[PDB]
């Protein structure tokens, strides 16, 4: 419904509305609940969890193993939870919440980069649990300085309005959004 | 009986400004970005055009809360108004008069439809004429009240230093001047003698200035080619930048001189729509005391006529 | 645009594509949360499933109109379209050809007046 | 009529209070003036993030990566590309002090006209028949509040040009000839009022055979002993 919305920079904002062209879950998806093989690795990965079951990770297509508490792969890095793993320019990105799907707006603080460079291209878990696209989003920040509403600007014609005004009302009127084309089918 | 030609609206268009640039180029859509927004501002002003002109055809026209309609008994004391009433045989509202000026006179672009259709233009032009004759002024402030023509007309000539008992013991003589007038208008205007210069002027500068833009394709601009694609074919990526920055920045210049000049344009059309908009309270809902304002004498009543993006006064 | 083939030669013509505009009609936010999507003269069949096909396809000299029904009133204008075409929100979206105003009529004659007898300040 | 007058006077200035102070917001010629100053000064202060082809959108970072022999190309790409958004923004502030010209020198000639005297032009200082306008002010603007006269609840009569009495016509001095019926009556032509047809209110000119609509009747002399 309303899951997965992150700070994609670490600059501090307040009262603005900031786009971001940026790698998120999409509103009102379906994704694939588990009552455990290794799903496939796309570009980026959503998961949540439930006392005391979900261990940790297995990546990679050199294969990546997070427990949980690192093991290599050649460095080591010993330091409801939900986690975004992405695979961003040879970085490896890790965002992190957990509080008390549900249907709320709950955001997600970063917890950890990793500077390795490796190969991955499916997953698997080590032992319920819940398993990203190219969108644009339109982030409403607040006085403290934290995300309180986002609109997906793909979704349905009326977000693409409050995405084009760059506002959450839209009065009553007639708006021209975008255009259309047709493509070429085949070569000749 | 004289005639006055004024023009009211004009042309509205909307120019993309990605596909005029560069259509069909998805790296021409990274160097465009490099320059922000020159995009946004210049629809905004398009679109600023384009909802005032449908703004000055409400305000010439569109000055009456009812919709009037004459009698089917036209007796009006011996004058003859069959050629600006209309009648229903013809395909159309449209009167006689305004037949006769109905004859006189893609990389882009898209022009938009306007708002208040020929056919309903032509039904306000018909309930002022309605209400002028069976109700004289009365229907400006207020409630229309019926009254004779003939007695209509004794007291149009109290405003200018007549009195009354001239027009009824010369009711038929002036009759027959004011039909014989009538009639010496609808032949110098069917004639071969081109009246509607005003009108003209305003469509024929609206075609030099898309001439002009489209024109402007098929320069190179310091460039190797005018052609984008054949560009795109016969370079190196890195070395095809600095060829398309040559007709980017070049075709920019084309598109932000037409938009200024759309716009001073536009400005002297709303200079002419409130001259409109004026004499159609002051000349037609009432009599006038301004000189040569209405007419070139002095003055007793008008009636107006549609026309292609203008309008007509028949100042008697 | 036209232009003759190399090998068989046979005349063939050459047209460009679609290439129209995207409109989307709504009321306010605090009022409802539907909309009215016009496409800009592409005539109805070359066409997000609601508001791409369907019922409510409706042919305006404006464009094709998706997502309102077209009824048989006639209605002081809310919302233009294009060639006296007006949108309103009266509970789901209907498009409607607009109105000039209330018919009338004058008892016009040749011994008839009609003096006023009370007044108003306004 | 006074006293109905004047409580009518307070009624539609009361109305007013009420439709003012209520949140209909009709002040929108106000508003737009001041939409469009802060919308294009925004956009101006948006075109210093570009790069218009450069290296990067800041000019302190071009200075401190590089040299005085390769710099200035640099430089010399923002510099014309900001140059050009100025001269944007100039011409369309020029375009728009013209529009704003024009409303003041209309707002000037409704000062002069409707406030300072009573006007005669139709539909000019208001709907109606024009009485008296008073001032008041808003910010970057003048609001008036035109008081008009509407005629109102009329009633259908039998009208006559002229009176044939001996041979003679008989015109009113300024009102119409009516008639409920049996009598005839001159009575001024925006407020019922009839009266006695005397040699006080009408005039006389030429013999009655002449005039298209003619009504016999009796003309009463003022001068009884
Ligand atoms: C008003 O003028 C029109 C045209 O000048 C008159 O219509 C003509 O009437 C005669 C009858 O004597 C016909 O022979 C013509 O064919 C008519 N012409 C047209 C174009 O209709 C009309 O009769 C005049 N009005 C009155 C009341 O006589
Ligand atoms: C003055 O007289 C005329 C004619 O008798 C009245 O006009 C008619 O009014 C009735 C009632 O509304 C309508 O049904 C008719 O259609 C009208 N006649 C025409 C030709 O339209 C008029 O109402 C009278 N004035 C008043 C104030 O009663
Ligand atoms: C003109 O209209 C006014 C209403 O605007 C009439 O005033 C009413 O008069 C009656 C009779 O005394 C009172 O019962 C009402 O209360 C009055 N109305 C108001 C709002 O106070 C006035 O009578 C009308 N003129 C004529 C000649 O009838
Ligand atoms: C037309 O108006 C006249 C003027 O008032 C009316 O004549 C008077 O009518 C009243 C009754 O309403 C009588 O008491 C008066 O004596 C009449 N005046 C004279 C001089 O006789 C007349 O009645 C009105 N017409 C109609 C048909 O009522
Ligand atoms: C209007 O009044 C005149 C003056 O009385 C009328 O003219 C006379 O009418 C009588 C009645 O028939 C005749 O006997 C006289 O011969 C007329 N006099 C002249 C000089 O012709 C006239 O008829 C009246 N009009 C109407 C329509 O009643
Ligand atoms: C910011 O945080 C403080 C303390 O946590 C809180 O009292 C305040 O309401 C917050 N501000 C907003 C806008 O929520
Ligand atoms: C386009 O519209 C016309 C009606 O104006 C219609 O006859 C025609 O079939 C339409 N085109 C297609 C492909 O349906
Ligand atoms: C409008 O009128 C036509 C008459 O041809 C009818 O077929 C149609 O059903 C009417 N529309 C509605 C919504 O009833
Ligand atoms: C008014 O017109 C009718 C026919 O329309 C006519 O019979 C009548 O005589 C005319 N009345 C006058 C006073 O001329």
């Amino acid at each position: 419904f309303t899951r997965g919305v992150y700070y994609p920079d670490k600059v501090f904002r307040s009262s603005v509305l900031h786009s971001t062209q940026d790698l998120f879950l999409p509103f009102f998806s379906n994704v694939t609940w588990f009552h455990n093989p290794v799903l496939p690795f796309n570009d980026g990965v959503y998961f949540a969890s439930t006392s005391n079951i979900i261990r940790g990770w297995i990546f990679g297509t050199q294969s990546l193993l997070i427990v949980n508490v690192v093991i290599k792969v050649t460095f080591e890095y010993v330091s409801l939870r939900e986690f975004v793993f992405k695979n961003i320019d040879g970085y490896f990105k890790i965002y992190s919440k957990h509080t008390p799907l549900p249907q709320g707006f709950s955001a997600l603080e970063p917890l950890v980069d990793l500077p390795i460079g490796i190969n991955i291209t499916r997953f698997q878990t080590l032992l319920a649990y819940y398993v990203l696209q190219p969108r644009t989003f339109l982030l409403k920040y607040n006085e403290n300085g934290t995300i309180t509403d986002a609109v997906d600007c793909a979704l349905d014609p009326l977000s693409e309005t409050k995405c084009t005004l760059k506002s959450f009302t839209v009065e009553k009127g007639i708006y021209q959004t975008s255009n259309f084309r047709v493509q070429p089918t085949e070569s000749i | 009986v004289t005639t006055e030609i004024l023009p009211v609206s004009m042309t509205k268009t909307s120019v993309d400004c990605t596909m005029y640039i560069c259509g069909d180029s998805t790296e021409c859509s990274n160097l465009l970005l490099q320059y922000g927004s020159f995009c946004t501002q210049l629809n905004r002003a398009l679109t600023g055009i384009a909802v005032e002109q449908d703004k000055n055809t409400q305000e010439v026209f569109a000055q009456v809360k009812q919709i009037y309609k004459t009698p089917p008994i036209k007796d009006f004391g011996g004058f003859n108004f069959s050629q600006i009433l209309p009648d229903p045989s013809k395909p159309s509202k449209r009167s006689f008069i305004e037949d006769l000026l109905f004859n006189k006179v893609f990389n882009g672009l898209t022009v938009l439809p306007p708002l208040l259709t020929d056919e309903m233009i032509a039904q306000y032009t018909s309930a002022l004429l309605a209400g002028t004759i069976t109700s004289g002024w009365t229907f400006g402030a207020g409630a229309a009240l019926q009254i004779p023509f003939a007695m209509q007309m004794a007291y149009r000539f109290n405003g200018i230093g007549v009195t009354q008992n001239v027009l009824y013991e010369n009711q038929k003589l002036i009759a027959n001047q004011f039909n014989s007038a009538i009639g010496k208008i609808q032949d110098s205007l069917s004639s071969t003698a081109s009246a509607l210069g005003k009108l003209q002027d305003v469509v024929n500068q609206n075609a030099q200035a898309l001439n002009t833009l489209v024109k402007q394709l098929s320069s190179n601009f310091g460039a190797i080619s005018s052609v984008l694609n054949d560009i795109l074919s016969r370079l190196d990526p890195p070395e095809a930048e600095v060829q398309i920055d040559r007709l980017i920045t070049g075709r920019l210049q084309s598109l932000q001189t037409y938009v200024t000049q759309q716009l001073i344009r536009a400005a002297e059309i709303r200079a002419s729509a409130n001259l409109a908009a004026t004499k159609m309270s002051e000349c037609v809902l009432g009599q006038s005391k301004r000189v040569d304002f209405c007419g070139k004498g002095y003055h007793l009543m008008s009636f107006p006529q549609s026309a292609p993006h203008g309008v007509v006064f028949l100042h008697v | 645009d036209a232009v003759r083939d190399p090998q068989t030669l046979e005349i063939l013509d050459i047209t460009p594509c679609s290439f129209g505009g995207v409109s989307v009609i709504t009321p306010g936010t605090n009022t409802s949360n539907q909309v009215a999507v016009l496409y800009q003269d592409v005539n109805c069949t070359e066409v997000w499933r609601v508001y791409s096909t369907g019922s409510n396809v409706f042919q305006t000299r404006a464009g094709c109109l998706i997502g309102a029904e077209h009824v048989n009133n006639s209605y002081e204008c809310d919302i233009p379209i294009g060639a006296g075409i007006c949108a309103s929100y009266q509970q789901s979206i209907i498009a409607y050809t607009m109105s000039l105003g209330a018919e009338n009529s004058v008892a016009y004659s040749n011994n008839s007046i009609a003096i006023p007898t009370n007044f108003t300040i306004s | 009529n006074q006293k109905l007058i004047a409580n009518q006077f307070n009624s539609a200035i009361g109305k007013i209070q009420d439709s003012l102070s209520s949140t209909a917001s009709a002040l929108g010629k106000l508003q737009d003036v001041v939409n469009q100053n802060a919308q294009a000064l925004n956009t101006l202060v948006k075109q210093l993030s570009s790069n218009f082809g450069a290296i990067s959108s800041v000019l302190n970072d071009i200075l401190s990566r590089l040299d005085p022999p390769e710099a200035e190309v640099q430089i010399d790409r923002l510099i014309t590309g900001r140059l050009q958004s100025l001269q944007t923004y100039v011409t369309q502030q020029l375009i728009r002090a013209a529009e704003i010209r024009a409303s003041a020198n209309l707002a000037a000639t409704k000062m002069s006209e409707c406030v300072l005297g009573q006007s005669k032009r139709v539909d000019f200082c208001g709907k109606g028949y024009h009485l008296m306008s008073f001032p008041q002010s808003a910010p970057h603007g003048v609001v008036f509040l035109h008081v008009t006269y509407v005629p109102a609840q009329e009633k259908n009569f039998t009208t006559a040009p002229a009176i044939c009495h001996d041979g003679k016509a008989h015109f009113p001095r300024e009102g119409v000839f009516v008639s409920n019926g049996t009598h005839w009556f001159v009575t001024q032509r925006n407020f019922y009022e009839p009266q006695i047809i005397t040699t006080d209110n009408t005039f006389v000119s030429g013999n009655c055979d002449v005039v298209i609509g003619i009504v016999n009747n009796t003309v009463y002399d003022p001068l009884q002993p």
